């Protein structure tokens, strides 16, 4: 009775069609949902925005177990596919937007799961034009501002700060070496 | 014991606990579950005592008891949890159901107060300080999650009601109010000394538990050492807590050492220790509390156990003070315990320095203390060859362990001679002489101290003999009863290895008949608990095996003992025979544990005989006539019925096998055969039937046994059942000795079985086999509830004596198992004997075994039988028995056995059993039998077994090619060819008699499949055997199709064997016969399809229901049962006959009919989906697979045709790729011609030899494999009936039908076939667009897991890629692939070296790697490769 293509499988499929076909990554990047298209959609938002906000973050109640690993694979593929700047720029802009959105978010385990998952996607992407874009967009400075947008007493705060330090170390090294 | 007396006394309870397991712990857990919800003091006493019981279900209560206002109970709970975590990992292994609530309460107790740096040092918490020198935040709460209270005194009452009032006044986070409660009760405490000390002590306990299982900080060690320095002396419980904490912290050690000062003689810890010791020694100076002193000596023990601490204890010279303790301390139980602690510390310290110990005469001090303690035991137990207080026994034990260690240590090798001229031997003499007052492990330590000394100085064994310590050991280990434990038994032979070492010692040892006494251990129930396997995971008899290997080492050191050892072994065996022979004993699972004796003795003898593998023990044992007592143990009357399957019988068999394989001696088999012949001669009354209407002899011997409650337990009550279970044990020994791979042992086995006695036994075993099949089938016929018999008194007369049904069944079941297990062991024996016989006397062994096969196949019951089923069930197991004996695993025959099975008989009897089974004894002809209504119930099961045997008997590819062929040469030479002539001729007639009749209710599809396999083998074989009656097989292949299609209507699963039969009839006959077959199959499909096309015309007039009838009519009409096999047959035929069957499927137009049927069923399936009761017509998948392979075949034929257009048909040059040079090197002309001819024939692989190396080519992969090395190398062919395929108007209709079958989720296997077809069709983007324009990706996303299959996600991904790959995107991706393959030296499964620069880069190889891309689109692949290469 379970669906045979869970969103995990659909993500792996899209990751493959991105990795093979040039235009698919740009079409997925520009495609955006519409109001009242699904229960999880509140207003017009990009597919990358939905993958970053609702599918990528670990959440304690399953719908599919391995949705986050495969949304991470999907966004990794959408980066690695060179696709000039059409796919990578919209990916980076949307990751920056989802970071700023989650930092403005109210203090919640939803906030820390979103933040940690965005740090994980920046770290996987980071593992060179993506780094050029991260510099140009000031993503490193928005990572460094992360604690400004925390309550420094939260029991999650150290884990989300660790997560934000993880791409900062790699990026600072790659720049200043 | 006294524990039980204390339990009875307690069960004023609290007064008794104040004076001082399951139901006492349960009453405790009761009151624990009661108090936590004249009470508290009961809880406290329960806890304070339990903290002793655990030190030699409560947890969930204890965790709640930590929520106490009176810290006394918190402390007692903590002391118990420390005793736990110290001793065993009981709270570490626990689950997080309560482990986390526990560890968190402990953390909240333990967590820091700010230390010295904030004015909360533990020293200051223990000194009073006036309550005005502490930080003002001490009597203050500041709990946040926000609560702050400046001072607690104006509300000092009821801290628990403070916490509950804060629960009501504020919402305290749920399940974490404990950190509030502990802060609040602390802030109440800190006002006063006792409560502050109790908080300090609870914190120290909590630390220690958290370390035995963030809390620790730089000042903690210094604080603890300053608590220890505090000299008000009212703190000794806080000092002991601080030492126990330092102990937990040892597991920073350099800081502990720097603070305590252990690195120097003057220093706080050493001085404290010396003051404790001096107060313990001298009576005037008051003694430091027992608890504190114990914490000091435990800290010293744990510190010494680490190298930094042992080096510090060296540096401060604690060995002098501890030797002072061990010299001057008194005799009272507490002082003894401090002495043993000092001894264990002097042990740890001496594991790294000896010089201090030696300079302080520590060995003399130890020996004097051992003399003093033995002298204090001497009063209780003065006996010496001419209960010990536990603490003194532990002292002696640790001190003897020290002496053993010192003897095994250099720095005493100069001087250890002067240990045994002290008093020591006079005190060991007392431990050894009183192994019942002193424990057995202490008696062991004493004998091991002597053994280790004698191995350090074998010279002074003369001194130990002169003072008679060895003569006391002998008396204590032989003449006096040995203490019954594993370690003592394991050591006796090593002790004797020492005591023999002087030759005089050997004389004295052999003087006292040592092995008659030492081996009695194996026949004594007193030592069976020592012999029982430990941990339940070491082998059966592991300890007797160790003892035996140690006696082997002993008497290989001292060969003079070998003859007496084997004499006492043989006396063990003769006594086991005595205990098994006479009636008065009865084996327990008077009761006697005989089977345990037999396992332990046999593991002992096995170890001895097989340890060195020098055949000196085997020879001695066999020459002293021990094989008779050994082999007799199998036949023992009072051994149980379940003996032969037991590990004791496998042990006796293993000892026989060890003797056989070591000594190469026939005598084990000769004696086994003599005794087996003796037992077989006893049970001839089993062979003679009732000779009246009667049942089983075993049940007439049982039933006539009066009314004895258990006859089967008596060897006189059931002589034949006990001779059965003796023969079974012998047969399991012959099995074990046949399971041997030494060709010499095989040869002497065969020479024995070929003897006059061997064949007398083998004849009697054959008659026994037929008797046991009879008796077992009669007995099961009697345990059946009056169903198998025909309402007759066949065995009832004896069941009326035996006896409401179970009361009779449960008396027969021991008979049935004793006879069925023996039959299976006989069958195993005869199979092994066949294996040994095949690989002169072997020929007589095989003769007797094929006479057994003949006897079993021609056996006829006595004429009082109530039903033929007893013969059919005899025949089924005779056939299932003859199969293992004529044919190996892998189904190759033994030609010796087929020769003797033919000449002697059993082939004419094999086929007579078929005639008998069908004709029912001539009552009905064979041609009418199968279809006769009154055919016996088991005639399908017999025919299944008979056909499965004959399928093996007829196959030429094994009967001619069998590895087990006879050599080429007075005797009649065998021909497997004439054997197959007579066998195929005999089989064909019986199959005739089954060819067309309707199948049996059960065992009809296995019958059909083995009958078809026989026909296939015959039809393939006559071409090969006429090489070295044909018209009968001709007329058969003419008329066989009516029967083939009858089989396809009755038993669809046979269709694969009907395909194979048709293919063999085709390869016999011409294309004129291939055409007739294919056109007839296609006409059957045609009518079955056109009736279903007429079955689905829309139901306008409503005469039929038009919903349930129409939807299920498409699926259930007989025609819809036919198509599922007529199409599938046509498809298998197509797969073999690729192009003829394609051309017929084209020219018949049947494909249009199948497309029309797939279209017309869609309304029906859709309406079924709307009933929500879809039930897919199974015939749909054959149609999709047929279309799939029709268009697969057409693709391929066009490609092969245009390949032929570019090749010269003569000497097509095949070339093999040399990756190292990058050359397509040619084959020899004969190899090239062979490979070309076999490729053109369409064979998948071709074998050839070059340079005498064996090469094989695989045209699936186009690879030459070198057969010796497995190196795989690429090959190529050097280039210089037109099947139209599916038309557009067919493909368009198929795509719509496949989308509709995805819409309605028809079935998993049907979705797999329809998606496979879509995958083939959509490789043209026009049809991929059609498949995507019909909204199939929504259906595919909607599909549920009920409609999924292994390949679903790969296949769907390929389909979506087929939709995505439009001409341009495919071009760009093919460019990417071509560039990638040319730029990267890709590896392969053809040993093309990874990142190679010759082989990885040739155009002719790269085009082979890119072949999948050429198939994806050859035109685009040309354009791309021209532009990018």
């Amino acid at each position: 009775s379970k669906p045979l293509m869970p969103t995990s499988t659909i993500l792996r499929l899209l990751a493959e069609l991105v990795r093979s076909y040039v235009g698919i990554a740009t079409l997925i990047a520009n495609y955006s949902y519409t109001v009242g298209q699904s229960e999880l959609i509140k207003e017009d938002c990009s597919v990358l925005a939905f993958v970053l906000d609702h599918l990528l973050p670990h959440t304690q109640n399953a719908e599919d177990k391995d949705t986050p690993a495969l949304a991470r694979l999907f966004l990794a593929s959408l980066a690695a596919a060179g696709s000039g700047t059409d796919a990578q720029v919209a990916l980076v802009n949307e990751v920056k937007a989802a970071l700023g959105r989650a930092l403005a978010m109210a203090e919640s385990t939803e906030k820390h799961a979103r933040l940690q998952a965005v740090m994980c996607i920046i770290s996987t992407i980071m593992e060179n034009n993506i780094i050029r874009l991260f510099l140009k967009k000031g993503l490193v400075n928005d990572l460094a501002r992360v604690p400004h947008s925390l309550d420094l007493s939260s029991p999650n705060m150290a884990n989300t700060v660790n997560a934000a330090l993880k791409p900062l170390e790699t990026l600072s090294r790659i720049v200043n070496q | 014991a006294d524990c039980r007396a204390l339990i009875d006394k307690l069960k004023d309870e609290q007064l008794l606990l104040e004076l001082q397991w399951v139901d006492l712990l349960d009453r405790f857990d009761g009151i624990l579950a009661d108090a936590g919800q004249q009470l508290k003091m009961l809880l406290l006493a329960v806890l304070n005592f339990t903290a002793l019981l655990i030190e030699y279900s409560s947890i969930e209560h204890l965790t709640t008891l930590l929520a106490s206002s009176d810290m006394q109970v918190v402390l007692a709970v903590l002391n118990l949890l420390y005793v736990f975590s110290k001793r065993s990992n009981y709270i570490t292994r626990l689950g997080s159901d309560k482990r986390t609530p526990l560890l968190t309460r402990l953390q909240h107790l333990a967590e820091s107060w700010g230390g010295k740096e904030n004015g909360f040092g533990l020293a200051e918490c223990c000194r009073d300080l006036h309550m005005m020198k502490y930080p003002p935040s001490a009597t203050t709460l500041h709990f946040e999650f926000y609560i702050h209270i400046e001072q607690l005194d104006k509300i000092s009452e009821s801290p628990s009601e403070i916490m509950e009032s804060l629960t009501k006044m504020y919402s305290i986070p749920k399940d974490k109010q404990m950190l509030l409660f502990t802060h609040i009760r602390l802030a109440h405490g800190f006002s006063n000394h006792r409560k502050r000390l109790q908080a300090v002590q609870a914190r120290l306990h909590a630390i220690s538990i958290l370390v035995y299982s963030s809390i620790l900080y730089n000042g903690l060690i210094e604080e603890l050492v300053d608590v220890l320095q505090i000299t008000d002396k009212q703190l000794m419980e806080i000092k002991a807590a601080s030492l126990r904490t330092l102990t937990s912290i040892v597991h920073k050690l350099s800081s502990i050492i720097d603070c305590t000062g252990t690195a120097s003689y003057h220093g706080f810890l050493p001085v404290l220790v010396r003051n404790c010791i001096q107060a313990m020694i001298d009576p005037s100076m008051d003694p430091y509390p027992h608890q504190f002193a114990t914490a000091l000596f435990s800290f010293l023990y744990h510190l010494a156990s680490y190298d930094a601490g042992g080096e510090a204890l060296v540096s401060c010279g604690m060995m002098e003070a501890l030797l002072k303790v061990i010299k001057f301390l008194g005799d009272e139980q507490d002082q003894i315990t401090f002495v043993t602690r000092a001894v264990r510390v002097v042990d740890l310290i001496t594991n790294l320095d000896m010089a201090a110990f030696q300079s302080h005469s520590g060995l003399s001090i130890f020996i004097y203390r051992l003399e003093h303690e033995v002298d204090l035991c001497r009063k209780e137990c003065p006996f010496v060859i001419k209960q010990c207080i536990p603490q003194r026994a532990a002292l002696l034990k640790s001190m003897l362990n020290f002496l053993k260690k010192a003897i095994q240590d250099p720095a005493f090798s100069d001087g250890i001679r002067h240990v045994m001229d002290g008093s020591l031997p006079t005190s060991l003499k007392h431990i050894i002489s009183n192994a019942e007052y002193y424990g057995p492990s202490l008696f062991l330590l004493a004998t091991e101290v002597v053994t280790v000394f004698v191995f350090q100085e074998p010279s002074l064994l003369s001194s130990l003999q002169d003072n008679g310590l060895t003569d006391v050991m002998l008396h204590a280990l032989l003449i006096k009863d040995v203490p019954a434990t594993r370690e003592v038994l394991g050591s006796l032979p090593n002790v004797f290895s020492a005591l023999c070492l002087n030759a005089r010692g050997l004389q004295s040892f052999v003087q006292c008949q040592p092995f008659e006494r030492l081996f009695k251990v194996l026949l004594s129930p007193d030592y069976l608990p020592a012999m029982r396997r430990r941990r339940s995971s070491d082998p059966l008899g592991d300890t007797a095996s160790n003892l035996g290997s140690a006696v082997d080492e002993l008497m290989r050191h001292q060969p003079t003992l070998k003859t007496d050892a084997t004499t006492a072994i043989i006396k063990l065996l003769e006594e086991i025979c005595n205990l098994g022979r006479d009636p008065k004993y009865i084996c327990q699972k008077i009761p006697i544990p005989l089977m345990d004796y037999i396992l332990n003795v046999m593991k002992f003898v096995e170890s001895i005989l097989s340890n060195n593998t020098t055949d000196d023990h085997c020879q001695e044992f066999v020459n002293q006539k021990g094989l008779l007592p050994l082999v007799t143990i199998l036949g023992l009357p009072n051994l149980p019925i379940d003996f032969p399957t037991s590990a004791a019988c496998q042990a006796v068999a293993g000892v026989c096998k060890s003797i056989l394989t070591l000594s190469h001696e026939p005598k084990v088999l000769q004696e086994g055969l003599l005794q087996l012949d003796s037992i077989l001669s006893s049970l001839e009354p089993l062979h003679r039937p009732i000779e009246s209407p009667g049942g089983s002899v075993l049940l007439r011997e049982l039933a006539c046994a009066g009314n004895v409650a258990d006859a089967t337990l008596s060897a006189q009550a059931t002589p034949l059942l006990h001779a059965l279970t003796a023969a079974h044990a012998y047969i399991m020994m012959f099995v074990h000795t046949c399971r041997v791979g030494q060709s010499e042992i095989r040869s002497i086995s065969v020479n024995q079985w070929g003897s006059q006695l061997g064949l007398s036994v083998l004849s009697k075993l054959s008659q026994l086999y037929c008797s046991l099949v009879w008796e077992s089938t009669v007995l099961l016929s009697l345990c059946t509830p009056n169903s198998l018999p025909s309402g007759c008194e066949f065995g009832q007369a004896d069941m009326q004596k035996l006896v409401a049904m179970a009361a009779r069944i449960k008396q027969i079941k021991p008979l049935l198992s004793a006879s069925s297990r023996l039959g299976r062991a006989l069958a195993e024996l005869f199979g092994l004997l066949v294996k040994l016989c095949v690989g002169p006397a072997a020929r007589s062994t095989a003769s007797a075994l094929t006479k057994l096969l003949t006897k079993g196949l021609s056996w006829q019951p006595p004429p009082y039988t109530p039903t033929p089923r007893f013969r059919l069930t005899f025949f089924i197991c005779s056939v299932g028995f003859t199969s293992p004996m004529l044919f190996d695993e892998r189904k190759y025959p033994y030609h010796l056995m087929l020769q003797k099975f033919l000449c002697s008989g059993g082939h004419n009897a094999l086929f007579e059993t078929f005639n008998w089974a069908l004709s029912m004894g001539g009552k009905v002809p064979v041609s009418e039998g199968l279809e006769h209504s009154d055919l016996p119930d088991g005639t399908g099961e017999f025919l299944d077994a008979w056909l499965m045997l004959v399928e093996k008997m007829v196959n030429p590819t094994t009967v001619l090619e069998s590895p087990h062929s006879l050599p080429a040469k007075n005797f009649p030479q065998f021909s497997a060819l004439r054997f197959l002539v007579v066998t195929q001729k005999a089989a064909f007639t019986c199959i005739k008699n089954l060819w067309n009749r309707k199948p049996l209710k059960v065992y009809g599809g296995r019958m059909a499949e083995s009958m078809l396999a026989i026909l296939c083998h015959i039809l393939r074989g006559e071409p090969v055997i006429r090489e070295r009656e044909q018209d009968e097989l001709h007329t058969f292949t003419d008329t066989m199709l009516p029967g083939c299609f009858h089989l396809l209507d009755e038993l669809p699963d046979t269709v694969y064997r009907v395909c194979d039969l048709i293919m063999t009839a085709i390869k016999r006959n011409g294309a004129d016969y291939r055409d007739m077959i294919l056109k007839q199959v296609v006409n059957q499909v045609w009518e079955a399809a056109d009736v279903l096309i007429k079955a689905a015309l829309p139901l306008t007039t409503s005469d039929t229901k038009t919903v349930s009838e129409w939807i299920s009519q498409m699926a259930t009409l007989p025609q819809a049962s036919n198509l599922a096999t007529r199409i599938l047959l046509l498809t298998l035929l197509f797969e073999e006959l690729k192009l003829p069957c394609a051309w017929v499927v084209e020219s018949s137009g049947i494909l249009n009919v199948l497309i029309k049927l797939l279209e017309v069923v869609q309304p029906c399936l859709q309406a079924a989906k709307e009933q929500k009761e879809v039930q897919t017509p199974k015939w749909i998948t054959p149609v999709l697979l047929l279309i799939d392979f029709y268009e697969k075949t057409a693709i391929s034929s066009k490609r092969r045709a245009q390949m032929t257009k570019y090749l010269q048909s003569n000497s097509n040059n095949w070339r093999w790729f040399d990756d190292r040079s990058g050359r397509w090197c040619s084959y020899s002309a004969s190899n090239n011609s062979t490979i070309d001819s076999a490729w053109k024939s369409g064979e998948t692989s071709v074998r050839f030899t070059a340079g005498r190396r064996r090469y094989t080519v695989q045209f699936t992969t186009m690879v030459q494999v070198n057969e010796e090395t497995g190196n795989r190398r690429p090959v190529m062919l050097t280039l210089l009936i037109l099947i139209q395929g599916l038309t557009e108007d067919m493909v368009t209709v198929l795509i719509r039908a496949c989308v509709s079958m995805l819409g309605v989720p028809v079935d998993p296997d049907t979705l797999h076939a329809t998606l496979r077809l879509c995958l083939r069709l959509t490789r043209d983007h026009k049809y991929a667009m059609m498949f995507a324009e019909l909204k199939s990706t929504r259906m595919i996303l909607n599909l549920t897991q009920s409609s999924g299959f292994n390949g679903f996600t790969p296949l769907v991904t390929l389909l979506l890629r087929h939709i995505i790959e439009d001409p341009c995107t495919l071009r760009h991706t093919m460019e990417k692939v071509v560039r990638s393959a040319a730029t990267s030296g890709a590896g392969s499964t053809t040993s093309g070296v990874v990142s190679g620069s010759l082989g990885s880069r040739e155009i002719n190889y790269i085009l082979r790697v890119l072949g999948p891309a050429a198939c994806r689109n050859p035109d685009i692949f040309t354009e791309v490769a021209n532009c990018c290469i």
